[PDB]
């Protein structure tokens, strides 16, 4: 079963898949690979659910029908250094206009 | 080679006639039409006798009993009427079809009616009472035409299937088809004179003769058009031994039974010619034509 | 008489088939005439199917009922029954193509906006024309003809 | 195998090359592995990259294939930037 994510920090979106009986910890190997920050230096967020690294994202419930490719999760993601630990922040994407006249 | 020559045209119908038929007494020629109409005229004169009407829709064919007293009707309003001729009266209106009836003709005894229908069904038909006593529904698509055997025996019937059946009249029970190679829809059937062969017409511009005992067949007969309506065709007996169809290029064909050869070509009708008729003593012949046409014709020949 | 290659050929020999719509779309399934002119069957809803009597050599397309959008049957355009084996039916599974994110957003577009409102729309003329080249069997049959010559 | 895709809000877009690849105009603008899209906002390009990863998830693949969904509220400007991509 596969799931679809957006892994998101501030104004950085990551997409990507895994496996729902794939782990927190594999997800966080995925991040590191791209933005170089080993597993321990991240936090990884199912809304503002801390995620444990030893669970499966079918656990976190990250499910192949809530995470779809047109339609993919959202794992929040904050970073860590020490004992100093950053907070879960994501900015949201810019909104459409008014629909138009002729549009309704 | 016979030299039939225009002798009237007859114009009494609105719209397309659909069939035409000498009574066996070589009188009467009766008319049916698209209009709801079957008339009567004179056979040697085409002088209008009268008008016969109660039918709700467009008419598809009629036919005579032996003795010339009775006529049947066969209707797009699903029924069969039995006239008498004389009266014009409706003595008896066979209901039981579900679709259009297409073809009707009496038995030589004329104690039964048998018909076929857009149903896909072929009915035998007490006259006296007008109950329905057999449902022969083998085909798989509209009957075209159905014909009673010399004794009344046997009845065949033409489909759209691409089958004749000969039917055994006493049990109901088919006792042959016969499916030629590639069975294009057949279009008009019946009995030869002597009762030994049947004249089938398919929508390949073809009309063959066959032995049906046997399944093989005789002779073949072409040059004429035939793609769309089911087009009626004769033997023709009184002089030269022809068969006689019309065509959808708006002629009368003729041919030699035995040569095959096409040995006149009737002109006259401006549309497609769907009926034709050999009268039972004299060398006449009617044809009926469509609807940008509407007419009737007689015509006569030295043989 | 010539006739066009995509048409049916009246085979005459019985196939019974499985119409099965895994699509969102109700599904309007076109049958190609012995003429090669689409004719329109009975739709199916979405998460439908239906057993139905066809014949070998006959040829269908599958098309959204409202919308003329074109979809695929068993991963491809045309559906061809053949000779039925050992008592079963040939599914003909209508699936949504993979369309291009511009074929999908015209279609939206084209499901909000009546067609004498699309050049009202702020957006560059060569769109305008794209949103009213509607899609449709006569614009493809045309295409897999072409196709088909190589 | 990522390439970074930046929206004129400055939101950056990390998606696996092969995906970015759906669009011609990407292949181009790749001949660095980063790009910017000065007149395609966030929310927009957003919503490609879910193209990207529903068209390459879904095509070949004889599955039940679901709809792409757009909302009303983003189908013009997302028709646009396809039209700009050529995806």
């Amino acid at each position: 079963m596969d799931v679809f994510l957006m892994i998101r920090r501030h104004k950085t979106t990551i997409f990507t898949d895994a496996k729902e009986s794939s782990t927190v910890f594999e997800l966080k190997r995925i991040v590191e690979g791209i933005l170089k920050r080993p597993p321990d230096e991240q936090r990884l967020y199912k809304d503002d659910q801390l995620l444990d690294d030893g669970k499966t994202l079918g656990e976190c419930g990250f499910t192949s029908q809530t995470a779809r490719p047109q339609a993919p999760a959202t794992v929040g993601l904050a970073f860590r250094a020490d004992d100093t630990f950053e907070a879960l922040c994501i900015e949201p994407f810019s909104s459409p206009p008014e629909l138009p006249d002729v549009m309704k | 080679s016979p030299n039939y020559a225009l002798k009237f045209t007859l114009a009494g119908h609105t719209k397309a006639v659909s069939s035409v038929k000498f009574s066996p007494n070589g009188e009467w020629l009766a008319s049916s039409s698209a209009d709801k109409l079957i008339k009567i005229w004179g056979a040697y004169d085409g002088k209008f006798e009268k008008t016969i009407s109660g039918h709700k829709l467009g008419i598809s064919d009629v036919a005579w009993s032996s003795d010339s007293n009775l006529l049947v009707s066969a209707s797009d309003d699903k029924t069969l009427k039995i006239w008498d001729v004389s009266s014009g009266k409706c003595l008896k209106t066979l209901k039981g079809h579900s679709n259009y009836v297409f073809c009707c003709n009496f038995n030589p005894q004329s104690n039964l009616i048998v018909s076929g229908s857009f149903d896909e069904s072929v009915r035998i038909w007490d006259v006296k009472t007008g109950k329905c006593l057999k449902t022969l529904p083998a085909h798989s698509d509209p009957v075209s035409a159905v014909h009673f055997n010399r004794d009344g025996s046997l009845i065949v019937s033409s489909s759209y299937d691409g089958l004749c059946r000969i039917w055994d009249t006493a049990s109901g029970q088919c006792l042959k088809t016969l499916i030629d190679d590639d069975n294009p829809p057949v279009s008009f059937v019946k009995f030869s004179p002597n009762g030994k062969y049947i004249l089938a017409a398919t929508l390949d511009n073809t009309l063959k003769l066959w032995d049906y005992s046997k399944g093989k067949c005789l002779k073949t007969y072409t040059g004429h058009k035939n793609e769309k309506y089911c087009i009626f065709a004769n033997f023709s007996v009184t002089g030269g031994k022809w068969i006689v169809s019309g065509s959808e290029d708006n002629l009368v064909y003729i041919w030699n039974l035995q040569t095959k050869e096409i040995v006149q070509k009737l002109q006259g009708h401006t549309d497609v010619v769907i009926s034709t008729a050999c009268h039972p003593t004299e060398n006449i012949i009617a044809s009926a034509a469509l609807e940008n046409d509407k007419t009737i014709k007689l015509w006569k020949s030295d043989c | 008489r010539p006739r066009p290659v995509l048409r049916s050929v009246n085979s005459r020999e019985p196939s019974q088939v499985i119409f099965c719509n895994r699509s969102p779309r109700v599904v309007l399934p076109v049958w190609l005439n012995f003429d090669g002119e689409p004719q329109p069957y009975p739709t199916l809803p979405p998460g439908t199917g239906r057993r139905i009597h066809s014949y070998r050599g006959h040829l269908w397309l599958f098309r959204d009922a409202g919308t003329h959008d074109g979809l695929l049957v068993n991963q491809t355009e045309l559906f061809v029954p053949s000779l039925n084996v050992d008592g079963q039916p040939i599914f003909a599974n209508i699936t949504l193509p993979v369309y291009t994110l511009k074929e999908r957003c015209l279609q939206v577009v084209r499901s909000l906006v009546k067609p004498e409102n699309y050049r009202r729309l702020d957006i560059v003329r060569s769109l305008y024309e794209d949103l009213e080249d509607h899609p449709n069997v006569q614009k493809d049959l045309e295409r897999l003809t072409q196709e088909r010559i190589a | 195998m990522y390439v970074k895709l930046i929206s004129s809000d400055g939101h950056e877009f990390i998606v696996k090359r092969e995906h970015a690849l759906t669009s011609g105009t990407i292949k181009a603008m790749l001949s660095t592995n980063e790009v910017n899209f000065r007149e395609i906002p966030s929310h927009v390009l957003s919503k490609v990259c879910m193209y990207f990863t529903y068209k390459v998830r879904y095509t070949n693949s004889s599955t039940e294939i679901p709809e792409f969904p757009i909302a009303p509220e983003i189908a013009l400007e997302l028709l646009m930037a396809a039209n700009f991509l050529d995806c």
